[PDB]
């Protein structure tokens, strides 16, 4: 059942009907450390 | 003691050492995966 | 080749850039949140410069400045990456 | 005493090990370099 305010969007319930909710990574465990430059991270970027 | 604190840095430097030893294991399965490339390649010809 | 823009859309090579150090280099160190960084562009050999010309030309004292790519490097321009808390 | 003396030399052949130690990761960054570089082949085309 889409949202009404939102077109292009579906509800998420909690039925009995079956569903797969794949795994996908992107960010594995010890690449999530403070001290490095990671691949989600926003910066703002200072001229030197 | 004196011999027990050179034994504990002789520790860490051979657990470098076995670091490099799965780097000699990663060795083995380079060399490994193009012998069986190329076995695979003279013992049967697989489409791409 | 000149005058970095902003594409819609972001898979084609021509928005790959490439970092260098302005430090000790490195092959694969990890790094660490607030370095220099000098930027190259992938596509084109060629390394970013910031031209001293204003984008608009209309009105007096213009706050709108341009940046280009020259193909020698300088250790003039060195972007810095400093990084904002979620 | 005898055993400390060749503890001492056993330190010193050890360390000579470890100059072959920075020698195994002269060859990563010899093999990470050719690796690398044939990714940007692949995954690029930058002039020369």
């Amino acid at each position: 059942h889409q949202l009404v305010d939102n077109p292009g969007c579906n509800e998420v319930n909690s039925v009995n009907c079956n569903t797969s909710w794949k795994i996908v990574l992107f960010m594995k465990w010890s690449d999530n450390k403070d001290d490095i430059l990671k691949g989600g991270d926003v910066v703002r970027l200072f001229h030197a | 003691e004196l011999r027990n604190l050179q034994e504990k840095l002789e520790s860490t430097m051979k657990l470098v050492t076995n670091l490099s030893g799965q780097l000699s294991e990663l060795k083995d399965q380079m060399t490994e995966q193009r012998k069986q490339k190329q076995r695979i390649g003279l013992l049967g010809h697989p489409p791409h | 080749v000149y005058s970095l823009v902003s594409v819609p859309e972001g898979n084609d090579i021509s928005s790959i850039f490439e970092l260098d150090p302005t430090t000790l280099r490195g092959g694969d160190s990890l790094v660490p949140r607030n370095s220099y960084v000098r930027l190259r562009h992938l596509c084109t050999n060629t390394w970013v410069h910031s031209t001293n010309i204003p984008i608009d030309k209309e009105e007096e004292k213009p706050v709108m400045l341009k940046i280009g790519t020259s193909p020698l490097k300088e250790d003039k321009e060195a972007f810095a990456i400093v990084p904002v808390s979620p």
